[PDB]
């Protein structure tokens, strides 16, 4: 039962951080976008 | 996530790209709309590079001549012409550990059925079945004094019954007074080995 | 001859879809582009 | 693949970037042209991107 | 004015023109100018 313990300790599912940058675009296909907007922020306090 | 209704930059189109768009609208070919959403993660020094999650939706333009004429007038710069794209943006979205953005289908069954059931009786195909609970976008061109200044404003409309208590209320801006476009995300962080 | 059969069935060369987006740019090096153009389309029917 | 002969956007150059280009042309240094071509495939959910 | 500045491209075939090795181009349905043309040979049978 040593390989089983080694595997169980080695799997160790992890975590990753939350997004800070979100983008949106609206366009007719094959042409420059009609609208584009940005929503930045890392403090998670601003309304954006 | 709250986006400002106005556009961040002016429209950088040339006269020959705009003329091409109008001419393609004049014929009977197939033109499409497009909505794109992007999410970007931090650096993650373990594996380097910032993970990006994207998804786009294509909404076909109606073949009716009247709607296409209205779109042509809107792109030309006529005062009152609200370009309308039905079932474009989702109000609820899911951001996986890696890959393309996924739609919340469990809430979709609740919204389409419960409340005020809308259509879903004309033998609709599977392509639009998973898109029946989306919002609608209207777009207006405020232009300005000259042709160099040309900006577009967006506005959303909830499907079915409004004020249905399933909607999170929006803000109203502290400088212009217009509603903020809203998307609710369900971030997945417990990633595997 | 079971490993050989397993390998032959496991190789299974695949296929990928055709491009939809093509871009071209012409510039003098170290400066903003002088020309740029886009050719979108998925129905493979438009002239672009 | 058919591209339109005209340009999709106007030239977004500043006076100081254009002046630099002309001045570099005046001397005897090495300037180069550049042509770039790009093709983009669909999402391919098996391997993403 | 200076704000509106656009560039137009035009191609010329090498050697002898109309050499029957060239696929003929279009001529635009709005301005009348030839379309820049590239012929691609897409490879899709990818490996394992």
């Amino acid at each position: 039962f040593s390989p089983l313990l080694l595997w169980s300790l080695l799997n160790q599912i992890g975590t990753i951080s939350m997004p800070e940058k979100v983008t949106l675009r609206i366009s007719i296909e094959g042409y420059p976008p009609l609208y584009e907007m940005e929503a930045q922020g890392s403090n998670h306090d601003n309304a954006e | 996530v709250r986006f400002r209704p106005e556009s961040e930059i002016y429209w950088p189109i040339s006269q020959d790209s705009r003329n091409a768009m109008i001419d393609k609208l004049s014929r009977n070919t197939s033109v499409n709309f497009e909505v794109s959403l992007e999410f970007t993660r931090p650096y993650d020094p373990n594996e380097n590079a910032a993970l990006k999650h994207s998804k786009s939706w294509l909404v076909p333009i109606s073949l009716d001549m009247t709607i296409r004429a209205k779109i042509q007038s809107a792109l030309r710069g006529d005062p009152g012409h609200p370009i309308l794209i039905p079932q474009s943006i989702p109000a609820f979205i899911q951001v996986p550990n890696q890959g393309e953005l996924t739609l919340p289908t469990s809430i979709g069954n609740t919204i389409i059925n419960d409340g005020n059931p809308r259509i879903n009786t004309t033998g609709m195909e599977k392509s639009d079945e998973a898109r029946a609970w989306f919002d609608s976008l209207t777009l207006n061109l405020e232009q300005g004094k000259s042709q160099n200044e040309k900006m577009w404003i967006a506005t959303s409309e909830h499907p079915g019954d409004q004020n249905a208590k399933l909607w999170i209320k929006t803000a109203n801006t502290t400088y212009s007074g217009r509603p903020y476009l809203q998307v609710v995300g369900f971030i997945d962080r417990a990633f595997p080995s």
